[PDB]
RNA sequence: ACCAUCUGUGGGAUUAUGACUGAACGCCUCUAAGUCAGAAUCCCGCCCAGGCGGAACGAUACGGCAGCGCCGCGGAGCCUCGGUUGGCCUCGGAUAGCCGGUCCCCCGCCGGGGUCCGGUGCGGAGUGCCCUUCGUCCUGGGAAACGGGGCGCGGCCGGAGAGGCGGCCGCCCCCUCGCCCGUCACGCACCGCACGUUCGUGGGGAACCUGGCGCUAAACCAUUCGUAGACGACCUGCUUC
RNA sequence: ACGUCGCUUUUUGAUCCUUCGAUGUCGGCUCUUCCUAUCAUUGUGAAGCAGAAUUCACCAAGCGUUGGAUUGUUCACCCA
RNA sequence: UGGGCCACUUUUGGUAAGCAGAACUGGCGCUGCGGGAUGAACCGAACGCCGGGUUAAGGCGCCCGAUGCCGACGCUCAUCA
RNA sequence: GCUGGGAAGGCCCGGCGGGGAAGGUGGCUCGGGGG
């Protein structure tokens, strides 16, 4: 018979293999739509969740109750050290979808990107990569690299660049950089293989990528809370203190037919360390980072035109349980999945 | 679009049944299926017939309808259709194809041979056309 | 029963000409060139005079619902010689009560704007479709006049017009404000 | 110096829908496809030839891997030029699909 | 026989193409089907799309993951077909099925070869010309297929070097007839004997 | 922790319905052919997972005899799996229509149109085409001689949808042979008999000898980390500035 | 209205085919899914549709359909 | 053995029932086989172990043996055929 | 072999004729075309 009384049910099911995810970087699985008018840029970025702090503004929204009001807000710090552009990726657009075409890496490799492709670089002999830096040097090898980026501009519709993170920089433990394919859109083929061309080897601040109070989306691995029960993974009602054999469960997991258990009822298991996309994230600020002309510049990273202090956006005593922070960094409203010092993906918005 | 029509005195020429491989005249049409056919020339006597059988020829010969068959004959045999058809593409390829068919196991070598000449010949004289062309040297 | 011949001819006038390409007629009359196909209906077209220049539309063993096609490409070529020949001009006014039906034709008559449609501050953008142009007529206060080549083009352009300015969630009996197509005609009146 | 035998396909059994009776054989022969044309082939030769592991003897010739079984068309089957023969051991079901000569042997042309 | 059949799929008809590949099959036949976005349906199109919403609505109510599996490629659309015509769940049919090949489009191994054409199962012989068809490639597309433009894109490629192809071939045609004049002097004799049984009219 | 805070999205075909043109039914008609607009529905996108599903790329094992890759069909052989018994190297397509060829016009020397000429039960035809195998020896006539064949080298071009393929030159090294019609005899002619005849130097696995050109790495455990965690698994670090 | 044709299996009967070497027997709680004969919401047609409100009907099950007093209740009734 | 049950037709009660109760013949029970996808009762046909030929009822796009006939004449478009 | 001792049909311009017509030939009339 019908249940008494509606209730809509816990949980979304968009989200079903709540499972943990399969890789620690948060892959973005979709760039924006390429359009060649729009001049040659990057589409994302990287960066590392530093730590939450709150701001003042002036709200500039007519007809609300907050217009010319001050407000605070809570924003996330990522911390945003230039990209390393290492290679070039391009790809053919198939009846069986995209292929990768041709990738082409340049010369001189840096060690921290290096280390991504070994799993013990203690024991390793740093042997990656060592003969094909060599065909950029020679006749034969300049002649072949020539007629693969001849090819990938005839034959490739988008092409991307393979660019990596700069742990030196970070505070962090770890030395391996992260390596990701950043789609390059706004123009032609030729155009955007020659731009990525002379990017080869450089560095490309997240100036260059984002900007001041534009709409972003966030990409990356929520924070894991291993194994759970159904009250905390889906947040069902907790049954009566009278209940025999536990009260943190779902009291039916079916009907007697169709006889099985259903992939729609709430189960026990892992909790977080799920991948998962949160669009329109506002900028409300891009650091500077620390710089040296004459003596230690600090001003720019928490100082604003009325408050005019020399104090970075470190927190008295550094940010917990990430480190300080020194480099270029974005200033996002509201929260971001992930714990602190977790990569994340910052994607320019798919919308308008 | 149309320019062969079924009409009285429309020559027919029989693809399948009975009498596949002769000509015949229409002579009238029934219940736009079937029509009164009569080759008197030809060794097909007066019967009806089924339009999905006829392929139609170019010709077209001058009776009332339902004439008896002596002024047919007389139709047909006055600027005679058996000559005339003969004389066709049509017919000629009816009959290459039917030799073809009959040819023995000693034909089939001396053809055998024969093209294997006639090929080398004109295989060497198409070469001999392509190279000639190639020299084109001019603004 | 099928019927063996149904047939009906059409008259071209002398200062228009039609070229058939298999089931495409290509009219090229003094105000334009009109062409569509009838690849969709097995039909036999036929020009038949060289000095009076009829053309004959044939069906061969048509049932009665193909029998009614034979008609259908006749008048449809006939409206092809008069859209090149004449031209087809639609005339819709704009009735209102209360608040009047501001009208504004932007780009080469190709879009419409319709302003206070009872009075809501709404927009309505109506484009016109290629070939067909727009205008405000100098005659009457509230005209709009719609010219094209095409009978099809010109009279789906009127009808976007008329279902734009719809009234909702009231009763059109009462609420009779609209823009309506009050005569079709052509140019050049011959 | 030439193939000197039809190709056909050992299609299936004889059966019914839910009754096999493997003893006889349907062969569909290249390019006879229609059951007035079968007549040729009445009584004709016919060998599923297949490679096995072991050396077997070859008549007049050194030991191989190939064996034969033996067959000779009986009859028509169907309209379609399908013809039915019967071999010296019923045939494997793993032949379905495969080869099986027909071999002009007894001639009657 | 014992070559690939390839078979062109524009203009067929779904389930009489199916048929006849199906027993070809079984028959130990390599077949490969190419654009099978040019395969018609008998019927107007809005009633071939309820046909296929209807077996997109066909999924294991427990675990949809397990159920019906809903191909959208036209390709895999009438591998489908065909497999329901084989006796997929025997290892005869398994073989069977394994010597199909299709394709959306018409890629590089088969784009040089010529293909072939099944009268039975052709639409302008097997369909009144007053009755409605759907193309599958429509029906796929609006269904959730995604590579429409694609192989539309690359289909469009593909016929533009075939045109260039077919003017060589005509161009080198017109220069055989024009040597079998230039030589008929020295071919009358090897002409005759073609002409005498029935080769060469 | 709505007991704090942040974020939550685009398109397509269309339903109902309202219409256009328009016959049927010299009028009318949203319908018959043909068109338009059209939605919390539907499908897809965004988003979650990622096939006994693919791709691109990197590095690919010694300081001692020690493993491996490519090039040679280089050889002698083993174990195992069997199928097959010439090829077709491609217009696009229409079907109440097609195909071929040619002069003027327009597109930067070929296509694209307009004439004109042919074919159409498709003969510039898949009911088709190509190749065609007994081998040699004397020996003439024709075809050719602007020829053939080199796993001979070297260079280049085209092909990306799965290009795994195709083509063109330069030099060199050989036959005047090979294709048709004839002369001339010979070859085990194994004494009537089956699995013969090809792809094929087939695929796969160990192993020996033989030359050249080359390479000298990782993964896992253990340890550590705690962005992770029931355990597995996962993110990390480990003689250099 | 008088008549008359159906559909449904969320009522209650009728029957006794399965189960008496046993299929745990009401209600509530919890939780998922499904149906449409649609209460609301989206898009519409009709009116004894001026507006507002309401009623009838169509496509339509995407989404929602609640907190409580009395009662074991299912039902019921009232408060909001 | 003395629980029967089913089908054509006749037939009583009942709104009806895969309900209850009779008549007649056949069947299932006690019975396999071909066909009806599947099925105690329907249709064909009843059975020792086999080879060949031919059929019944039923079929001959493919599953799946058989129309791969140049089968005949019409009717029918269904956005739940 | 039988049948309506087959029905039709072919040839003999079937000949002396008669009658009927129409899915109407020639001719004539009206309406549309090519020198
Ligand atoms: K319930
Ligand atoms: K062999
Ligand atoms: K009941
Ligand atoms: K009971
Ligand atoms: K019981
Ligand atoms: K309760
Ligand atoms: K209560
Ligand atoms: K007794
Ligand atoms: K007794
Ligand atoms: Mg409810
Ligand atoms: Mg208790
Ligand atoms: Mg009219
Ligand atoms: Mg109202
Ligand atoms: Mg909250
Ligand atoms: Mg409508
Ligand atoms: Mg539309
Ligand atoms: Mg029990
Ligand atoms: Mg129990
Ligand atoms: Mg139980
Ligand atoms: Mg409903
Ligand atoms: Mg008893
Ligand atoms: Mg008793
Ligand atoms: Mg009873
Ligand atoms: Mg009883
Ligand atoms: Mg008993
Ligand atoms: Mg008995
Ligand atoms: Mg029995
Ligand atoms: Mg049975
Ligand atoms: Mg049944
Ligand atoms: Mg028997
Ligand atoms: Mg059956
Ligand atoms: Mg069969």
């Amino acid at each position: 018979s019908h249940r008494k009384f509606s209730a809509p049910r816990h949980g979304s099911l968009g989200f079903l293999p709540r499972k943990r995810s399969s890789r620690h970087r948060g892959k973005v699985k979709s760039f924006p739509k390429d359009d060649p008018s729009k001049p040659v840029h990057l589409t994302a970025f990287l960066g590392y969740k530093a730590g939450m702090t709150h701001i003042v503004r002036e709200v500039d929204r007519p007809g609300s109750k907050v217009n010319k009001k001050e407000v605070v807000e809570a924003v996330t710090i990522v911390e945003t050290p230039p990209m390393v552009v290492v290679g070039i990726v391009g790809y053919v657009e198939t009846p069986r979808g995209l292929r990768t075409f041709k990738t082409v890496f340049a010369e001189h490799i840096s060690d921290e990107c290096k280390r991504r492709f070994y799993k013990n670089w203690h024991k390793s002999k740093k042997k990656a990569f060592t003969k094909y830096c060599k065909k950029w040097q020679d006749e034969d090898g300049k002649k072949q690299l020539e007629k693969d980026f001849s090819s990938m501009k005839k034959y490739c519709q988008v092409i991307r660049v393979i660019a990596h993170t700069q742990m030196r920089l970070l505070p962090l433990r770890q030395k391996k950089a992260h390596l990701m394919e950043i789609q390059v859109n706004g123009g032609t083929v030729a155009e955007k293989l020659d731009w990525a061309r002379e990017r080869l080897e450089q560095q490309v601040p997240v100036n260059q990528v984002f900007g001041q109070d534009e709409m972003i989306d966030v990409i990356g691995v929520t924070k894991g809370k291993g194994y759970k029960g159904v009250t905390s993974r889906w947040h069902t009602k907790k049954l009566p203190r009278k209940t025999h054999r536990g009260l943190r469960k779902v009291a039916c997991i079916g009907a007697w037919h169709p006889a099985r258990v259903a992939f729609s009822v709430a189960r026990a298991g892992q909790k977080g360390y799920h991948h998962r996309t949160e669009i329109n994230k506002k900028i409300y600020k891009i650091g500077q980072g620390y710089l040296i002309k004459d003596g230690k510049l600090i001003k720019n990273n928490a100082s604003t035109d009325y408050d005019l202090s020399d104090k970075s956006i470190n927190p008295l005593g550094g940010f917990v349980h990430y480190g300080e922070v020194t480099n270029d960094f974005v200033m996002l409203k509201g929260c971001v999945v992930g714990t602190k010092k977790r990569v994340l993906t910052l994607r320019k918005s798919l919308l308008v | 679009v149309f320019r062969r029509f079924v009409e009285v005195g429309r020559v027919a020429y029989v693809s399948f049944g009975p009498h596949a491989g002769k000509l015949v005249a229409i002579v009238d049409v029934i219940d736009q299926n079937r029509a009164l056919v009569d080759g008197p020339c030809t060794q097909v006597r007066r019967q009806a017939m089924p339009f999905k059988c006829m392929q139609l020829t170019d010709f077209i010969l001058k009776f009332p309808h339902s004439a008896h068959q002596k002024y047919v004959r007389q139709a047909w045999q006055k600027a005679d259709i058996n000559t005339k058809w003969a004389a066709t593409r049509w017919a000629k390829k009816i009959e290459a194809r039917e030799r073809k068919a009959k040819m023995t196991d000693f034909d089939r070598f001396k053809v055998m041979k024969a093209k294997k000449m006639r090929n080398r010949i004109i295989k060497n004289e198409v070469k001999k056309l392509q190279k000639a062309a190639l020299l084109k040297a001019s603004p | 029963m099928k019927t063996i011949l149904s047939n009906q001819t059409v008259d071209i006038p002398e200062n228009v000409d039609i070229t058939l390409k298999g089931r495409t007629v290509i009219v090229k009359g003094p105000r334009g060139t009109l062409r569509r196909d009838f690849n969709h209906i097995n039909v036999e077209l036929s020009l038949l005079g060289k000095k009076k220049k009829r053309l004959r539309v044939d069906k061969w063993w048509g049932n009665r619902k193909e029998l009614a096609t034979v008609r259908t490409i006749c008048s449809h070529v006939q409206n092809m010689i008069k859209g090149v020949t004449l031209g087809f001009r639609y005339k819709m006014r704009s009735v209102y009560a209360h608040f009047p039906i501001n009208v504004v034709i932007q780009e080469n008559g190709s879009l419409v704007e319709i302003r206070n449609f009872l009075g809501e501050k709404y927009i309505r953008r109506v484009r016109m479709r290629p070939g067909v142009a727009c205008s405000v007529s100098q005659a009457q206060k509230d005209e709009l006049i719609l010219e094209g080549n095409d009978i099809e083009l010109v009279s789906n352009s009127a009808a976007l017009i008329q279902q734009a300015t719809t009234v909702k969630n009231k009763d059109i009996r009462k609420f009779l404000d609209g823009i309506y197509v009050s005569e079709k005609g052509t140019v050049q009146q011959a | 110096s030439g193939r000197l035998w039809s190709k056909a396909i050992f299609a299936g059994y004889k059966r019914g829908l839910r009754n096999q009776r493997e003893h006889t054989a349907l062969l569909k022969i290249e390019g006879v496809y229609a059951r007035d044309e079968t007549e040729f082939y009445l009584g004709k030769r016919c060998a599923y030839v297949y490679k096995a592991k072991n050396n077997t003897v070859t008549p007049g010739g050194k030991p191989n891997k190939t064996r034969v079984i033996w067959g000779k068309v009986t009859r028509a089957h169907g309209n379609s030029g399908m013809v039915r023969a019967k071999f010296r051991s019923n045939l494997p079901a793993k032949a379905i699909g495969h080869r099986i000569r027909v071999m002009l042997y007894p001639s009657r042309i | 026989e014992v070559q690939v059949l390839v078979l062109d799929g524009r203009g067929h008809l779904l389930g009489r193409l199916a048929a006849i590949v199906a027993k070809q099959v079984l028959l130990g036949r390599k077949v490969v089907v190419v654009r099978c976005e040019g395969i018609n349906i008998s019927g107007n199109f809005y009633r071939n799309k309820l046909k296929y919403l209807a077996f997109l609505r066909k999924r294991m109510n427990t675990n949809p993951s397990r159920g019906p599996y809903h191909f959208r490629a036209p390709s895999r659309i009438f591998w489908r077909t065909v497999r329901g015509m084989l006796p997929h769940k025997t290892k005869r049919g398994q073989a069977a099925l394994d010597r199909l090949k299709v394709f959306d489009g018409i890629p590089p191994p088969y784009d040089k070869k010529k293909r072939m054409v099944v009268p039975a199962a052709l639409k302008v012989v097997r369909l009144k010309p007053t009755r409605k068809f759907a193309y599958l490639g429509r029906l796929a597309h609006e269904v959730g297929w995604k590579y429409q433009a694609v192989t539309a894109t690359l289909e469009e490629k593909r016929k533009e070097k075939a045109k260039i192809h077919y003017r060589k071939k005509k161009q080198l045609m017109r220069l055989r007839k024009q040597a079998e004049k230039n030589v008929e002097k020295k071919i009358d004799k090897y002409t005759e004997v073609l002409k005498t049984h029935g080769l060469l009219v």
